[PDB]
C-alpha cells in the first residue's frame, strides 16, 4: 500500500497510541495505529545492571560523552575537558520510568519515534502488509514501525478537504451574549475530496414574520424543518435556530482535513457549542479513528506571556481538543505570531493582502469600469484579485474610496468591475479588496428580508475571506515543510517555539556526530553585553547610500569561531591590570591565532576586569556543523527553486527554503536562553563579540574611502582584526571603474549584520555600478574566509534622527535613473504605530522636499532652515487660527493596552467619574485610538472643548451642537525635534520652539 | 447587613455591608441567567442560594473556597454536613485530627472557625449533577472571588485542575495557596499537610494564626 | 510535596528575616533572593526586596541609663564590658564586626573552644568578643539555655580569655550611684581595659550598660606607634599628661578625625581613655589629616589594620616572617625551608604571586588593586621591568602616593615570589 502522510496525533485515553492519517493515490483515507513508547538512553554498565528488564532494548553502537560545563579560571593553569567512551543502548518503556543517571532526556518521545524508526513525519511511503492488524474498516495497526516503513516513493498529489465557516449573531447596545442573543446567520464553504466547492448560508427563519418567509421561499430560498430536508447545493436556506445549530453540529463533526476560521475558537465555535448546549442540551462529540475514544468540544487556553527582553508579552491562544485528526486552524493567531501588522483585523489584513492595479475605462457619473487585466500589473495579482472579487461586493478604490460593486465580470487574466465612484483624474488606481462595511446595529434595528439577505452576503464573504487568506499565505505547504524539517506533527508546526523546534534536527545530528553533551551544574543569572550598533556619523546625508549585507553573519561567525560548548578550552578572568597583562601575554604566547582564537569578551562578575574566552577553531562541533548543514540545505533548495517549471514544485521549494531560513536564524537566540538545549553563555558572548569585531573592521575600512583615477583607496589599511594571515595591507588597489570617476564614499550606518555607506554621487545607475565593483573587490580583498558580502541596494537621501531611526529611498540592483517609488523608514514616526496620520504625511512630504533641497548643493543649512521655519510657522498659525471644521486631525493610535480597560497605567477614579453620572453608558473596550485633552480657556493657554461632549475616549455619537476647538498635543514639539535632528542648525531651532509660543500649561484635569 | 428584593424567588440574600459595593452589581448578573439555572431543580433550594452573605469580611483572615456545593442535601453553607457522612467533610476532619491530635469528633463545623470562611466557587448546582450550572455563575464566581481576595490575605483553593489557571481568573495580586481536593483532586487522593503554612503566613502579616480546634462540636 | 514542604515553606527564611542581630554578609546579601523564590524555588506567590549590610544586635539591649534615678532591683549577673574590635561566633559562623562586616577569623584553638562550648549548649545566640591590642578577650555571651556565669565557666574549661562575674541575686532596691561602679571596678582590677560593667537579669535577652565620661580638654601632642615586628601593637595617642590612649587600630584612628598639635580632646575616661569619635563639625579633610598621620607614623607606612610594616626589611626576612617559618637570607635555603614545612608549601601553591606579594608587604586589597588598574607595565618573563601611572587624579590620598613611591619593593617582592613559584612547582 502506498500512502502520503497528512497529520499525526495522539489519544488521551488510558492506552496511549500514535495515530497516522494518510491519503492514497485514489483518495482513500487510511488510519494507522502505533504504540506510544517512552525512549531512554543508557550506557553499557547501566543497561547490564537494570533489575527490572526493559520492554524493548535497542543498541546505539558507540558514542562519546563530553561535559560542557563552564569553569572560570583566574590563571592559565586550566584543566582539560571531560570525555568518556562507552557503547550506548536505547530503551523503550510503555509507562513512565524514573531512571537515575539517564541522559538525553530533553528530546521529546515523538521525535524519538520519528528518528529511531527512520520515518519522515510527512514522507510518502510504500508500506508493507506483513505487520498489518486490521482494527476496522480504514483503521489498521502496525506493531513493527521499522520494516513496514522500509521503502519510500517520490511525492504524488493528493486531494484534501476544507471547511471555512462564519457566523453572525444578534447585536444590541451591549455585546452579543449567548444567553439572550440568538444566532442569526451561518455561512459555510465546503470542499470535499472530489473538488466540489459549495457555498451555502443558513438564515434563522424564526426572526421574521410568516409572510416574509413566504416571500423568501417564493424568491428561491429553501425552507426546512429538519436536518433531513437540508440541501448543501442551495446558497440561501432558511431554518430554525435548533435546525441551524444541529446542522452546525453535524458539519463540525465531519472528518475534514482542515476547519479554518478567523478568531473562531474564541467566538465562533464557543458560541455555537454554547448555544447547542443551551437550547437542546447536546454536546458536539468527536471520536478517535479506531472508534475507541469519544471527546466533547473543549476550547482550552494556552498562555505564554514572556519575552525575556524589553518588549511586551504575548497573549493567550485558544485551541480545540479533538481526537478525530481534523486540524482546527485559526488564522488570527497564526497571522499574529507569524506576521507584523499595525492592525490585526480581518478587514485590515484583507485590504493589505488583496490589492492590484486597475485601469479606469468609463466615467459615466458614478459608474466606473476598473479593468484589471494582466497588462496593468504583474503576473498573478490579477488572478488573485479576480478570485477574491468573485465572492465580494465592496472595493476600496485607491486608499480610502469605499465603493459598492454594481456588476462584475471575470475574463482571462483580468476582471471587470463597476463601482459607484466619483470621477478620478488619473488612469490606474490601486484597488484593495477588503471586508464589507455596513452598520450591523442599525440593520438589526430594522430587520427584514433585504437586511437578512445583505447579512447573508456579508457572512458568506467573511467565510470565504479565510479561504482567500489561506491560499494567499501558502499555509498547507508551509505546514508540510515545517513537519518535515522540525521533526514534528503537522498540527504541532505552529503550536510551539524555537526551543521546542530545535530539538529534532539536533537529535538527528548527534547520532551522526557520535557525540553526547552532558551538563550538570546549575546555571545562574548574569548578563553578557556586546555588539557594536554604530551611531550615525552626521545627522544629514542626501547623497546616495549603498548597502552591503553579510550573508548569514551569525552562522558564519559561529562556524569560523567554532563556538560550540565542547570546543571552548576555557575562559581566563583577571581583576588587576598587572595580572591582566600577565594573562594577556601568556594567552598571546600560549594559544596563537594560527591554531586558536582568543575572544576578549565582557566580564561576568563586576570585580573582573579582563574576560578572555579561548576557542580551538580546528575541530568541528555540533552547533557549527548544524549551521553549516542548514546553510547548505537552504542554498540547495534556492538553486532548485528557479531551476523548475511546475508551480507546485516552486511553492514546495519556496516553503522548504523558508523553513530552513527560520531554523537557521534561531541558533544565536537559542544559545542565550537558559531553558534551552544549547545554552552556552561563553559561546554566545564570543559570537556577539566576533560579530561586533567584524562590523568594526568593515566600518573602519570604508569610513572615508575614495576612488581617484580608477584606483580604490580604502580609508584604513587592510589590517586583519584578530588573526594572522598572508594577506596584503595596501589600501590602494586597481579597479575596473572608469578613470574619470572621482568620488569619496564613507560608511555611516550599521548595527549587527549590514553596512550603509554613502557615496557623494547623485546618479543612480552609476552608483549601482560603483557599488557592484565595490562589492566584488571587498569579497576579493577586504573580507576573508566565509564572511562574504552581497550588494543589496542603494539608499538615496538616507537621513538620520537617532539610533535605528533613518528615512531613505530604496533602489534595486537593476534600478535605473527612473526607479519606481520605494521608500524605507526605520524607527521613524512614519512606521511607528503611536504617530498620527497627519504627522506621518507631513514628515514624508518634508523629507521628499529635502531629498532635492539638500541635493541642490548651493542651498546651505541656513536657507533650508529658513524655508523650514517659514513653512512650519505658516502651517502652525493656520491650524491654530483657522482650525479644521471636521474631525480626524490626529487620532493617536495605540496597541491593546489603551481604551479597553481604562487606559495604559489606568487613572483609577477618572473612569469611575463618568460612571454614576451617565448611568446609560455601555461597558466599553476596544483597540482603536487614545487621546487626552485640556478643557481650559484663553487660546494662548490651550483653549479647547470640554471632555464630556465629544473629546472624551474615542467613541461614536449621533448628533452634536456647539464646539470650541480640537485637541492639541506633543506632536508639535515632536516634529520640531525631528526637524532639529534633520537640520544641522540644531540648538538654534531648539530655541525657536520656546520662541514660537513657549506655552506648557496644565494637562489632564476635568 | 441590608437585603434586596430581586425579580425572582431567593430569600436568603441578606448581604453584609462589606458586599455592599458589589451586591447591586451582582443583582444585574442575576437579572441575566436566573431562569436558565432555575428551570432545573438545584441541589440547594432557591432559599439557600446566597446564605454565604451574612458573614462579615472585616475580621476574617483565611478563605477556603470549594468548587461547587454537594449534589445532595444542599444546605447553602460549604463544608456543612449534619450527618458527617460526606467524603469531603470526613476527610477534612481526619486531616485536622492527624495534624492536630484531637479525637472523637462527634461534630465538626467550619462555620465556627475563627478566621476561616467556608466558600464555594459556584453558588449552586443541580440535584445529582455536580456544577451543572457552571456557565451560569462564571461572572458571579469571578466577582465573588475578586471581592474576597481583596479582603483576605490567603486563599486555600479546592481541586487542582478546576483551579489550575486561577492566576488568570485572579487579576488582583493576592498570595494564593494551591490546595488540592480531599477525595481526589485529579483522580487521586492526597493529604496536603499545609495548615502550618497558613499559620506562619498569618504570623507574617501581623495577625494571629488560625486555631484549627474551635470547629469541633461536642 | 507537603511531606517536607521545603522545610515548612523554609521556616529558616522567617528566622533570617528576624535575624537582624546575625548580620552575616553573604546570608543577608542573598536573602534578597530568599524572599523571591515563590516563583523560582518555592511555590505560590512570594516577592520582597530589602537588603542590609550592618549589624542590628541592638535588639538584645535596653535603653541607656545615665541620669541619677532609683532603678528597680532584681537578679543581676555582673560582667565587665571591655572596649575594642568586636566579633561574634555561632557554631562556625564567620567573625563579623558591627557596622562593617569585617571578616577576621579567631585562631584555630579559639574556634575549637567556641564550637565545643556551643555544642555543650546550643542556646548561645553569639559570642560577643573584644579585640584590643591584637588580643582576643571575651566580653559577653547572650543565651537562654545556660546562665552567663555557666557559659563563662564552660569556656574556661575549654580554654579562653574569660571575664569576671558577680552574683547580685538579691540586693533590695539600692541606688546605683558612682559608688557601686567604683565597687565593681575594685572587685575586678583593670588589666585589659574595661569600658563599663553590665548586669543581666536572669539571663535576659536585653541587657543594660551603664557608663559615664571623664574627658579632659588639655592637649594632643602626637600619635605614636609601637612597631616591634610581631604586628601586635596599636597607634596609641599620647597626651601631654604622660599617659597613653587605647585605640583599636589605624581604622579607628582615622575614623577619629582629630587635629594634631592642637587643643583637641578625646573621650578620656576616669581610669582609661576611649578614642574620640568624629561627631563635630571641624574642618578636617582627608588630605592634610592623612598627610600628617603618615608624617607622624612613618613615611612608608600606610593606613590599614594596625600593622603598617616597614619597607627596608623586605629582602628575604619579611617573607619568612609572613610565612611563619625560620629566618633565612638565601634563595635555595629559603626554598628548602618552605619545602620542609608541609603546610606552608601546600598553602603556597594555593596563592597567586600578586596575592602573596600583597600579604608579604601587608598591602590592603582595596586600593592597591585600584592603583594597579591605572598603571601601565612593561614586563618580561613574568617579572615587572618598568611601571608608570596614567591617571593622577586618583592620587589625592597620600596612601596611594606612598605605595607608588615604594612600588620598587613591591616589584622586588613580586620577582622573588615569581622565582620561588617557578623553582618550587617546576
Amino acid at each position: 500500500m502506498d500512502v502520503r502522510c497528512i497529520n499525526w496525533f495522539e489519544s488521551h485515553g488510558e492506552n496511549r497510541f500514535l495515530y497516522l492519517k494518510s491519503r492514497c493515490r485514489n483518495g482513500e483515507t487510511v488510519f494507522i495505529r502505533f504504540p506510544h513508547y517512552f525512549y531512554y538512553v543508557v550506557t553499557d554498565e547501566i543497561y547490564q545492571s537494570l533489575s527490572p528488564p526493559p520492554f524493548n532494548a535497542r543498541p546505539m553502537g558507540k558514542m562519546r560523552t563530553i561535559d560542557i560545563d563552564e569553569t572560570i579560571s583566574y590563571n592559565l593553569d586550566i584543566k582539560d575537558r571531560k570525555c568518556s567512551v562507552a557503547d550506548m543502548w536505547l530503551i523503550e518503556e510503555p509507562k513512565k520510568r524514573s531512571i537515575q543517571n539517564a541522559t538525553m532526556d530533553e528530546f521529546f518521545n515523538i521525535s524519538w519515534f520519528y528518528i529511531s524508526n527512520g520515518i519522515s513525519p510527512d514522507g510518502c511511503y510504500s508500506l508493507d502488509e506483513q505487520y498489518l492488524t486490521k482494527i476496522n474498516n480504514g483503521c489498521y495497526h502496525c506493531d513493527d514501525p521499522r520494516n513496514c516503513f522500509a521503502k519510500e516513493i517520490p511525492r504524488f498529489d493528493i486531494p484534501r478537504s476544507y471547511l471555512f465557516l462564519d457566523i453572525e449573531c444578534h447585536f444590541d447596545k451591549k455585546f452579543p451574549s449567548v444567553f439572550i442573543n440568538p444566532i442569526s446567520h451561518t455561512s459555510y464553504c465546503y470542499i470535499d475530496l472530489s473538488g466540489k466547492r459549495l457555498l451555502f448560508t443558513l438564515i434563522n427563519e424564526e426572526m421574521l414574520t410568516e409572510q416574509e418567509i413566504q416571500e423568501a421561499v417564493d424568491r428561491g430560498c429553501l425552507r426546512i424543518q429538519s436536518l433531513m430536508e437540508m440541501d448543501y447545493e442551495r446558497e440561501l436556506v432558511l431554518c430554525s435556530e435548533i435546525v441551524l445549530l444541529r446542522i452546525a453540529k453535524q458539519l463540525l463533526e465531519l472528518t475534514f482535513d482542515y476547519v479554518v476560521t478567523f478568531n473562531g475558537h474564541n467566538f465562533d465555535l464557543r458560541y455555537i457549542t454554547n448555544r447547542l448546549e443551551l437550547l437542546t442540551g447536546e454536546k458536539i462529540i468527536f471520536r478517535s479513528p479506531d472508534k475507541k475514544e469519544a471527546v466533547h468540544l473543549c476550547i482550552y487556553e494556552r498562555n505564554q506571556s514572556s519575552h525575556k527582553g524589553v518588549c511586551g508579552m504575548a497573549n493567550t491562544t485558544f485551541h480545540v481538543n479533538n481526537n478525530n485528526g481534523t486540524i482546527f486552524f485559526d488564522l488570527y493567531s497564526f497571522i499574529q505570531k507569524s506576521e507584523k501588522l499595525d492592525s490585526y483585523k480581518l478587514d485590515s489584513i484583507s485590504k493589505n493582502a488583496f490589492s492590484c492595479m486597475g485601469k479606469v475605462l468609463n466615467r459615466g457619473v458614478r459608474e466606473m469600469t476598473f479593468i484589471g487585466d494582466d497588462t496593468t500589473d504583474a503576473k498573478g495579482k490579477a488572478d488573485t484579485f479576480a478570485k477574491v472579487l468573485t465572492t465580494g461586493n465592496y472595493v476600496t478604490v485607491d486608499e480610502d474610496i469605499i465603493c459598492k460593486v454594481i456588476r462584475k465580470d471575470i475574463l482571462e487574466n483580468g476582471f471587470k468591475v463597476v463601482l459607484s465612484c466619483p470621477t478620478l483624474p488619473n488612469d490606474i488606481y490601486k484597488l484593495s479588496f477588503g471586508k464589507d462595511d455596513i452598520d450591523l446595529a442599525q440593520m438589526y434595528k430594522d430587520y427584514n428580508l433585504n437586511i437578512a439577505l445583505d447579512m447573508a452576503r456579508y457572512c458568506i464573504h467573511d467565510a470565504c475571506l479565510c479561504q482567500y487568506l489561506w491560499e494567499y499565505y501558502g499555509v498547507e505547504t508551509k505546514t508540510d515543510a515545517g513537519a518535515a524539517t522540525y521533526v514534528l506533527p503537522q498540527s504541532m508546526v505552529f503550536e510551539y517555539r524555537a526551543s521546542t523546534i530545535i530539538k529534532g534536527p539536533l537529535l538527528k545530528l548527534l547520532l551522526e556526530t557520535k557525540t553526547i553533551l552532558v551538563r550538570s551544574e546549575t546555571k545562574q543569572k548574569f548578563p553578557y553585553e556586546g555588539g557594536k550598533v554604530f551611531a550615525p556619523k552626521q545627522k544629514m546625508f542626501s547623497n546616495n547610500v549603498l548597502i552591503f549585507d553579510y550573508n548569514s553573519l551569525y552562522p558564519n561567525v559561529c562556524i569560523f569561531g567554532n563556538l560550540s560548548p565542547e570546543t571552548l578550552v576555557g575562559v581566563v578572568v583577571s581583576t588587576n591590570r598587572l595580572e591582566e597583562e600577565i594573562n594577556n601575554q601568556l594567552l598571546l604566547q600560549k594559544y596563537p591565532p594560527p591554531r586558536y582564537i582568543t575572544v576578549h569578551c565582557e566580564p561576568r562578575l563586576p570585580n573582573l576586569i579582563s574576560e578572555i574566552a579561548i576557542f580551538d577553531r580546528s575541530i568541528e562541533g555540533t552547533i557549527p556543523r548544524l549551521l553549516r548543514t542548514f546553510l547548505a540545505e537552504r542554498a540547495r533548495y534556492k538553486k532548485m527553486l528557479k531551476q523548475a517549471t511546475s508551480s507546485t514544485e516552486k511553492a514546495i521549494y519556496d516553503s522548504m527554503q523558508y523553513t530552513y531560513k527560520i531554523v537557521a536564524n534561531s541558533v544565536y537566540g537559542l544559545m542565550g536562553f537558559r531553558n534551552s538545549a544549547l545554552y552556552s553563555y561563553a559561546s554566545a558572548k564570543s559570537c556577539t563579540s566576533i560579530g561586533r569585531r567584524m562590523i568594526l573592521y568593515l566600518e573602519s575600512v570604508l569610513n572615508g574611502a575614495e576612488l581617484s583615477n580608477g584606483m580604490l583607496r580604502f580609508a584604513n589599511t587592510l589590517s586583519n582584526p584578530f588573526y594572522m594571515d598572508d594577506r596584503d595591507i595596501n589600501p590602494i588597489v586597481k579597479t575596473s571603474l572608469p578613470i574619470d570617476y572621482r568620488f569619496r564614499f564613507r560608511s555611516v550606518y550599521g548595527d549587527t549584520d549590514s553596512v550603509f555607506t554613502e557615496i557623494d554621487s547623485q546618479d543612480v545607475d552609476k552608483s549601482i555600478e560603483i557599488a557592484k565593483e565595490l562589492e566584488r573587490l571587498i569579497n576579493s580583498r577586504v573580507l576573508f574566509n566565509n564572511f562574504k558580502i552581497e550588494f543589496e541596494a542603494v539608499y538615496k537621501n538616507l537621513i538620520m534622527q537617532s539610533k535605528k531611526k533613518y528615512t531613505t529611498m530604496k533602489y534595486s540592483a537593476s534600478s535605473n535613473s527612473k526607479s519606481v517609488p520605494e521608500r524605507i523608514n526605520k524607527g521613524t514616526s512614519e512606521t511607528r504605530r503611536d504617530v498620527s496620520k497627519f504627522h506621518k504625511n507631513m514628515i514624508k512630504t518634508y523629507k521628499t522636499r529635502l531629498s532635492e533641497m539638500l541635493s541642490e548643493g548651493r542651498m546651505n543649512s541656513n536657507q533650508v532652515c529658513i524655508d523650514i521655519l517659514r513653512s512650519l510657522e505658516t502651517d502652525l498659525r493656520s491650524e491654530f487660527d483657522s482650525r479644521s471644521s471636521p474631525l480626524e486631525l490626529f487620532m493617536l493610535s495605540r496597541m491593546h493596552h489603551s481604551n479597553y480597560k481604562s487606559a495604559d497605567n489606568p487613572n483609577m477614579y477618572l473612569v469611575t467619574e463618568y460612571n454614576k453620572n451617565n448611568p446609560e453608558t455601555i461597558e466599553l473596550g476596544e483597540r482603536y485610538y487614545f487621546a487626552y485633552i485640556c478643557p481650559a480657556n484663553v487660546p494662548w493657554t490651550k483653549k479647547l472643548v470640554n471632555i464630556k461632549t465629544y473629546e472624551t475616549i474615542i467613541d461614536r455619537s449621533f448628533k452634536l451642537g456647539s464646539n470650541q476647538r480640537i485637541f492639541y498635543e506633543v506632536y508639535f514639539k515632536r516634529l520640531t525635534s525631528e526637524i532639529v535632528n534633520l537640520l544641522d542648525n540644531k540648538v538654534l531651532c531648539i530655541s525657536f520652539f520656546q520662541r514660537m509660543f513657549g506655552s506648557r500649561p496644565t494637562f489632564y484635569e476635568a | 447587613m441590608n437585603s434586596v428584593t430581586i425579580s425572582h424567588a431567593p430569600y436568603t440574600i441578606t448581604y453584609h455591608d462589606d458586599w455592599e459595593p458589589v451586591m447591586s452589581q451582582l443583582v444585574e448578573f442575576y437579572n441575566e441567567v436566573a431562569s436558565w439555572l432555575l428551570r432545573d431543580e438545584t441541589s440547594p433550594i432557591p432559599d439557600k442560594f446566597f446564605i454565604q452573605l451574612k458573614q462579615p469580611l472585616r475580621n476574617k483572615r483565611v478563605c477556603v473556597c470549594g468548587i461547587d456545593p454537594y449534589p445532595k442535601d444542599g444546605t447553602g453553607v460549604p463544608f456543612e454536613s449534619p450527618n458527617f457522612t460526606k467524603k469531603s467533610i470526613k476527610e477534612i476532619a481526619s486531616s485536622i485530627s492527624r495534624l492536630t491530635g484531637v479525637i472523637d469528633y462527634k461534630g465538626y463545623n467550619l462555620n465556627i472557625i475563627d478566621g476561616v470562611i467556608p466558600w464555594n466557587y459556584y453558588l449552586s448546582c443541580k440535584l445529582g449533577e455536580t456544577k451543572s450550572h457552571a456557565i451560569y455563575w462564571d461572572k458571579i464566581s469571578k466577582l465573588l472571588l475578586q471581592h474576597i481576595t481583596k479582603h483576605v490575605s490567603v486563599l486555600y483553593c479546592l481541586g487542582k485542575t478546576d483551579f489550575s489557571n486561577i492566576r488568570a481568573k485572579l487579576e488582583s495580586p493576592v498570595t494564593t495557596i494551591v490546595g488540592y481536593h480531599p477525595a481526589a483532586r485529579d483522580h487521586q487522593f492526597e493529604k496536603d499537610r499545609s495548615f502550618e503554612i497558613i499559620n506562619v503566613l498569618l504570623e507574617l502579616d501581623n495577625k494571629t494564626p488560625i486555631n484549627w480546634a474551635q470547629g469541633f462540636i461536642y | 510535596m507537603t511531606s517536607s514542604a521545603d522545610l515548612t515553606n523554609l521556616k529558616e527564611l522567617l528566622s533570617l528575616y528576624k535575624s537582624l542581630r546575625f548580620s552575616d554578609s553573604v546570608a543577608i546579601e542573598k536573602y534578597n533572593s530568599l524572599v523571591e523564590w515563590g516563583t523560582s524555588t518555592y511555590w505560590k506567590i512570594g516577592v520582597q526586596k530589602v537588603t542590609n549590610v550592618e549589624t542590628s544586635i541592638s535588639d538584645y539591649y535596653d535603653e541607656v541609663k545615665n541620669k541619677p534615678f532609683n532603678i528597680d532591683p532584681g537578679y543581676y549577673i555582673f560582667l565587665p564590658v571591655y572596649f575594642g574590635s568586636v566579633f561574634i561566633y555561632s557554631k562556625g559562623k564567620n567573625m563579623v564586626e558591627l557596622g562593617s562586616g569585617n571578616s577576621f577569623q579567631i585562631p584555630d584553638e579559639i574556634r575549637s573552644a567556641c564550637n565545643k562550648v556551643l555544642d555543650s549548649d546550643n542556646g548561645i545566640d553569639f559570642l560577643r568578643f573584644v579585640l584590643l591590642n591584637n588580643r582576643w578577650i571575651m566580653e559577653d555571651a547572650i543565651s537562654k539555655y545556660q546562665s552567663p556565669v555557666n557559659i563563662f565557666k564552660l569556656a574556661s574549661e575549654y580554654g579562653l580569655n574569660i571575664p569576671n562575674y558577680l552574683e547580685i541575686e538579691i540586693e533590695e532596691d539600692t541606688l546605683f550611684d558612682d559608688e557601686l561602679y567604683s565597687i565593681m571596678e575594685r572587685s575586678f582590677d583593670d588589666t585589659f581595659p574595661k569600658i563599663s560593667i553590665s548586669y543581666i537579669k536572669l539571663g535576659e535577652l536585653k541587657r543594660q550598660v551603664v557608663d559615664f565620661f571623664k574627658f579632659s580638654f588639655m592637649y594632643i601632642e602626637s600619635i605614636k606607634v609601637d612597631r616591634i615586628g610581631d604586628n601586635i601593637f596599636i597607634p596609641s595617642v599620647i597626651t601631654k599628661s604622660g599617659k597613653k590612649i587605647l585605640v583599636k587600630d589605624v581604622d579607628h584612628l582615622i575614623r577619629s578625625k582629630v587635629r594634631e598639635h592642637t587643643f583637641v580632646k578625646v573621650k578620656k575616661k576616669n581610669t582609661f581613655s576611649i578614642l574620640y569619635d568624629y561627631d563635630g563639625n571641624g574642618t578636617e579633610t582627608r588630605g592634610e589629616v592623612i598627610k600628617r598621620i603618615i608624617d607622624t607614623i612613618g613615611r612608608d607606612y600606610y593606613v590599614n589594620g594596625k600593622y603598617f610594616s616597614k619597607v627596608g626589611i623586605a629582602g628575604l626576612k619579611q617573607l619568612t616572617n609572613k610565612l611563619d617559618i625560620n629566618e633565612c637570607a638565601t634563595v635555595d635555603e629559603l626554598v628548602d625551608e618552605i619545602n620542609k614545612s608541609g603546610t606552608v608549601k601546600r598553602k603556597i601553591k594555593n596563592q597567586s604571586v600578586f596575592d602573596l606579594s600583597r600579604e608579604c608587604l601587608g598591602y590592603p586589597e582595596a586600593d592597591f588593586i585600584t592603583l594597579v588598574n591605572n598603571m601601565r607595565f612593561k614586563i618580561e618573563n613574568c617579572k615587572v621591568v618598568n611601571f608608570n601611572i596614567e591617571n593622577t587624579n586618583c592620587l589625592n590620598n597620600p596612601s596611594i602616593e606612598t605605595i607608588y613611591g615604594n612600588f620598587n619593593q613591591f616589584v622586588s617582592i613580586f620577582n622573588t615570589v615569581t622565582d620561588v613559584k617557578k623553582r618550587l612547582f617546576e
